[PDB]
């Protein structure tokens, strides 16, 4: 639903972040 | 996992960490 | 190295909306 | 990798979809 | 147009190419 | 209403990313 | 060619906060 | 709650452009 | 201050400057 | 166009309110 | 200058996620 | 300031801790 799209996207900005050069999978 | 996680609760950092590599 | 970081963070969005339920790998 | 792909050429949503899982 | 059409289910990649030029 | 002005940003950001060089005109 | 890009990321969103319920063109 | 957070990042997005040179201060 | 006003009802670009130093 | 003007220097948002519809 | 700017808006981003409920200041 | 730390090199998130309130 679009919510759910919607914080995705901001949950990837902050994994980029909080990860750095180890880098993340991302599966929703 | 993650979204279901947080979306639901605001995922502090040391919450997001656990899905580094 | 800013310029690199800086990329990422915008690689990291276009990467989730072109991968959609199949997520995607993000290795710096 | 995707970094220098990706941010020395403007990548294509299909060249993009490589990093796709 | 497209706030209600996109706001209210997700719409693909495919979707909103619709409104591109 | 909040929740839809948000989406709309993020509606931009992802027409800028599908439309490419073809741009788009955005009418809320 | 990534610069003009990155940028253009960026305006669409200031565009989208500075023309509200007009909206907005943008071509790259 | 979820959609506060998310929010709050919209809205430091939009006072970055609105406030310029002058900057913000942030409190939630 | 911000959230409660902002979060509930859309900010304009002028109600929001009032936050700015 | 607003690549020109606006990514070789900091346009403003009067500046930027010129490509509104 | 362009550069900057857009670095700046990064910037708030970060600064949003790891500041939490402190909030932060932004000084351009 | 931080544009001048954190626009030249990158900053850590501990580094960018120094500009929480
Ligand atoms: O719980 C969340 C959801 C999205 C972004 C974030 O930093 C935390
Ligand atoms: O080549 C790139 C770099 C960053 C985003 C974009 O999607 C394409
Ligand atoms: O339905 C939507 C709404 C916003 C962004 C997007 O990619 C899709
Ligand atoms: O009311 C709001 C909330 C978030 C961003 C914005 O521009 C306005
Ligand atoms: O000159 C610019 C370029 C990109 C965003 C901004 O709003 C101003
Ligand atoms: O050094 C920086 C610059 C911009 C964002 C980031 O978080 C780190
Ligand atoms: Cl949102
Ligand atoms: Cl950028
Ligand atoms: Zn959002
Ligand atoms: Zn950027």
């Amino acid at each position: 639903f679009v919510n759910q799209h919607l914080c995705g996207s901001h949950l990837v900005e902050a994994l980029y972040l909080v990860c750095g050069e180890r880098g993340f999978f991302y599966t929703p | 996992g993650i979204v279901e996680q947080c979306c639901t609760s605001i995922c502090s950092l040391y919450q997001l960490e656990n899905y580094c590599n």
